[PDB]
RNA sequence: GUAAGGCGUGGGAAUCUGCCGAACAGUUCGGGCUAAAUCCCGAAGAAAGCUAGAAAGCGCUGUUUGAUGAGCCUGCGUAGUAUUAGGUAGUUGGUUAGGUAAAGGCUGACCAAGCCGAUGAUGCUUAGCUGGUCUUUUCGGACGAUCAGCCACACCGGGACUGAGACACGGCCCGGACUCCCACGGGGGGCAGCAGUGGGGAAUCUUGGACAAUGGGCGCAAGCCUGAUCCAGCAAUAUUGCGUGAGUGAAGAAGGGCAAUUCCGCUCGUAAAGCUCUUUCGUCGAGUGCGCGAUCAUGACAUGACUCGAGGAAGAAGCCCCGGCUAACUCCGUGCCAGCAGCCGCGGUAAAACGGGGGGGGCAAGUGUUCUUCGGAAUGACUAGGCGUAAAGGGCACGUAGGCGGUUCAUCGGGUUGAAAGUGAAAGUCGUCAAAAAGUGGCGGAAUGCUUUCGAAACCACUGAACUUGAGUGAGACAGAG
RNA sequence: CAUAGUCAAAAGAAGAGUUUGAUUCUGGCUCAGAAGGAACGCUAGCUAUAUGCUUAACACAUGCAAGUCGAACGUUGUUCU
């Protein structure tokens, strides 16, 4: 609504690690394991940012229903 | 071409050199002109037919050709006013107005041709609208032709314009063989430093200093001179009258205060006079809205348009048919 | 009316007939000519003015003018019939087109000549 | 096709909901399809297993939920026609059984005689509806083509099966017409998907490329499909685009037209040619490409674009009109003929009106003609018209519906009115900026409406108490070819 | 302080010819404007973006427009060590 709650209020974040995190195995077969375990621990973070966004909706819903 | 336009307008509407022939053509095309002026009272076409289809040709010829009627129609606005003032910020018309070019196809052939820049990226249309902040300029490789035309454009503009007609009322074929002379003096730096700077040119100046100053008295500034002094021309007659009755009721300080008193009411109280010269056509500056350094050339916008500064040569009684501005104000209205 | 009266029983357009039924609200037609003949004006004109008896592509029929001077048309040629009426002519209200099918442009025509079907003259 | 079982808008209760998100519990045992199973059957309580190659990862089942869809109902709004006045008989309602996921005459039986209709039912004709498109000083009119939302249909009729979902365009069964094979017993088919062909018509395109992008199906992925799409091709069909040069040039050349045959006689005309300059668009030759669309990677477009180079004003101007309306005039030919014409009108020997020459005007890669819509048209008039003599007061009343119509005080809160919340899809219109140079987008405004909540109380409606000025009675006087 | 502040949401209103010996009125016809999924004539250089069977829901040759999964399941048979 305001631009000082947006520039102080927002998570600035640093360089991402995972980019670039690949390394090459010897093994064909090894490597799809890796990709399919890389998919698994995506689908893992993918469900903590729902219940997170979850918690936060619920809580802007509680203090809308007390000003109501 | 061309020169048929102005038989179809009754006046030099074009802008090149004309022959003996088509200035004796001229004399009978403003014989015409001035006849139709005359016949004006019995005419029942003469305002919403004839008058505004001649403003409409001369308003297409002066912006280069343009479809006037055609574009303005593509709006639905009556007043041509905004439709003039957004015509001022195209970018062939703003580079005929800088004196960067002669002529609008001058123009739109080294816009169209990828030779101009704005804000130093080349822009090839010739439509596009500037508006306040644009930087104007040249190729590198090009410049220099146009420096050297820009300079030829205002030395021959004022040997061929301020020279042949103020003062030097010479006639054509005479003026025609004395120009040789003139274009001689203008071939190297130092003859245009020795013209600039020359007791000539300071005549023609201070002539034209009393003749822009005349034509002022058309609106009565001779009378708001008084007005702003009246009360020191009221002193001197109160001096007048005191003294030839003190120094009377008992001759240098009469004839004195009488020379003064004269010579005081001949000035503010002499009507404007009009005289048979013409007046020459002065070449504008559009320095209300375009700021130009003529050395590299390069030019920025920082205002805009006037409506009432527009150089076209079309009556104000006339031209009022289509812009229907309320005149006098200074805005554009 | 009054303004209840307007609500009960509105406003009705007003009936015209119209020009050219026959071309079924399309530019135009294709027919072939039954019969080739004159017909003279209404007066105070005279002349004998070059129609034809037109069998249209809906079956209608009709007749239509065949505009210029001379042309080529005889029985059971195709000709493109456009709207317009003939005032001379009471009952042609169409005319043929030249240049299109079986009627010929007019070759020598100068001045408004695409309305004759004749092609610019090729300069030597 | 459909005139209200649809659509627009707002609501509701008597329902279901695969995949997707989040909890909890389980995932046991026999038999059958030549062989097996996550296929089919049975028992408990419903099920189904695979993977130590995918071993705590998928999948299934039951129960609670969110989300998304779907079914059902309903208020209001949404053609013409009365030279169509009655329509209905499961019709309208009730009871009881059945059917459905679910309310319900949805339908079997029984009972009652209802229901709809002059506020237009029923009949007939036409029509998909909306957002919107064109036009227009607001309103309206015409249209509903592209695109998006909803509906309907899939050769013509009728059915159901499977399924979370269909009574299913490229599924099945039946009947019909047409059609192709047939070895003659019988089989097969459905472009209103994209291309394409006949046919009809005044008239409407390639039997193209790629799944690179976006979207979709299946798969754990790798991938595979995708005439969705993206992108090329054809067509002045449209678009406030760009170009066809910029200057100079008098032998005012030749040639054309006109001319007491006036001023270089006037004009084509500075027009051309010639000379100098610049090469957009198009042309030709090359070069880089994580320029960019696309990124972890993948580029159909792309023979493009971009950048550089070659060249030479070179390759690029028509159509209508010139009597008036309406800007623009002369000569020759013709002689009420030939012809022209939107209207008025022209042509019968000097035609500015027909046809050609010459000149000129308007628009311009267009410009005319026809069709069609709105405007001008206040020419169906709400905005904004009329009816003595021009179209138009019913022959005159009475009365049904409807419309319209006095005062005060009190109450109320349906209309009205103020605010808040929900909704009013996107695109389009309007404002503004940026982008772009015939191309895009963001944020607003608008969407004049409907629902809910809470205020106000003057007006309209409704309720109560009153008033007498409009209407109507009585008493007393009258007049009258009623 | 400031990636603040500014309160915009339109424009759009034109007349002319034609009834009479002439006039004013009534009243139609016609014209100048904008437009289309248009068609036709004459004439055409370029790029881009749109649009392109309105008629026969007429009949359709030919190719393509819906498949995918071996990580549900056996089955037979190919190679080689
Ligand atoms: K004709
Ligand atoms: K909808
Ligand atoms: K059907
Ligand atoms: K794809
Ligand atoms: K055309
Ligand atoms: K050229
Ligand atoms: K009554
Ligand atoms: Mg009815
Ligand atoms: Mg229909
Ligand atoms: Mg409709
Ligand atoms: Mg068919
Ligand atoms: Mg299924
Ligand atoms: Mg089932
Ligand atoms: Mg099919
Ligand atoms: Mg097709
Ligand atoms: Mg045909
Ligand atoms: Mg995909
Ligand atoms: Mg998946
Ligand atoms: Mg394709
Ligand atoms: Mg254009
Ligand atoms: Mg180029
Ligand atoms: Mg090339
Ligand atoms: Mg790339
Ligand atoms: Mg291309
Ligand atoms: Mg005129
Ligand atoms: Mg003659
Ligand atoms: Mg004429
Ligand atoms: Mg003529
Ligand atoms: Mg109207
Ligand atoms: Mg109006
Ligand atoms: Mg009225
Ligand atoms: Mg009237
Ligand atoms: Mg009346
Ligand atoms: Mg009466
Ligand atoms: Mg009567
Ligand atoms: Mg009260
Ligand atoms: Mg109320
Ligand atoms: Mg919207
Ligand atoms: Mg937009
Ligand atoms: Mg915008
Ligand atoms: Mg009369
Ligand atoms: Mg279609
Ligand atoms: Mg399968």
């Amino acid at each position: 609504t305001h631009h000082r709650h947006h520039q102080e209020t927002h998570s600035f974040l640093e360089p991402e690690s995972y980019i670039g995190s690949w390394e090459a195995p010897k093994d064909p077969k090894d490597a799809e394991r890796m990709l399919a375990q890389l998919r698994r621990d995506y689908a893992k973070k993918v469900s903590l940012y729902r219940k997170d966004y979850v918690h936060e909706i619920e809580m802007l819903r509680v203090e809308k229903q007390r000003k109501d | 071409l061309r020169f048929q336009t102005c038989r179809l307008l009754l006046g030099n509407v074009w802008n090149r050199e004309l022959t003996i022939i088509q200035r004796r053509i001229l004399r009978r095309l403003r014989n015409r002109k001035r006849s139709i002026k005359k016949r004006k009272i019995y005419s029942k076409k003469y305002l919403t037919s004839y008058i505004q289809l001649q403003t409409t040709r001369k308003l297409s010829l002066f912006y280069g050709d343009l479809p006037i009627t055609e574009m303005h129609r593509g709006t639905k606005r009556t007043s041509y006013i905004p439709f003039l003032l957004n015509l001022e910020t195209r970018f062939d018309v703003i580079l005929l107005r800088l004196h960067f070019l002669e002529t609008i196809p001058q123009a739109r052939q080294l816009i169209s041709h990828r030779r101009v820049c704005v804000n130093k990226g080349m822009v090839s249309i010739t439509h596009l609208k500037l508006s306040h902040g644009d930087i104007i300029s040249f190729q590198e490789n090009n410049a220099i032709i146009r420096g050297e035309e820009i300079r030829r454009s205002f030395y021959k503009e004022i040997l061929v314009e301020k020279i042949i007609g103020k003062l030097l009322h010479q006639p054509l074929r005479m003026w025609r063989r004395s120009k040789t002379e003139w274009f001689h003096l203008l071939k190297t730096k130092r003859g245009c430093r020795l013209l600039l700077k020359s007791r000539f040119l300071q005549q023609l100046r201070s002539s034209m200093q009393e003749e822009d100053l005349e034509r002022t008295k058309k609106f009565g500034s001779e009378k708001v001179c008084l007005g702003s002094s009246f009360a020191e021309h009221k002193r001197m007659k109160r001096n007048l009258l005191k003294s030839l009755f003190l120094s009377k009721r008992r001759p240098i300080v009469y004839n004195s205060s009488l020379s003064l008193y004269s010579n005081s009411t001949y000035c503010f109280a002499s009507p404007h006079k009009l005289t048979m010269k013409r007046r020459i056509k002065r070449i504008e500056l559009p320095t209300h809205y375009l700021e130009v350094n003529y050395r590299t050339p390069k030019a920025v916008v920082f205002y805009g348009p006037n409506i009432g500064h527009i150089p076209h040569d079309i009556r104000l009684k006339d031209l009022n048919l289509l812009l229907w501005s309320r005149n006098g104000r200074g805005q554009n209205i | 009316p009054t303004f209840n009266q307007l609500i009960r029983h509105g406003r009705e357009e007003k009936r015209r007939t119209d020009r050219t039924r026959a071309l079924d609200k399309c530019p135009q037609k294709l027919g072939a000519c039954l019969r080739v003949s004159t017909r003279t004006p209404k007066k105070p004109n005279s002349a004998l003015r070059k129609i034809a008896k037109v069998r249209l592509s809906n079956r209608h029929d009709i007749f239509a003018y065949i505009p210029g001077e001379g042309h080529n048309l005889q029985e059971h040629s195709q000709v493109l019939i456009r709207g317009g009426r003939v005032k001379d002519l009471p009952g042609v209200k169409f005319h043929c087109i030249r240049g299109v099918k079986d009627l010929m442009g007019i070759p020598g025509r100068r001045r408004g000549r695409s309305k004759y079907g004749a092609e610019k003259p090729k300069s030597i």
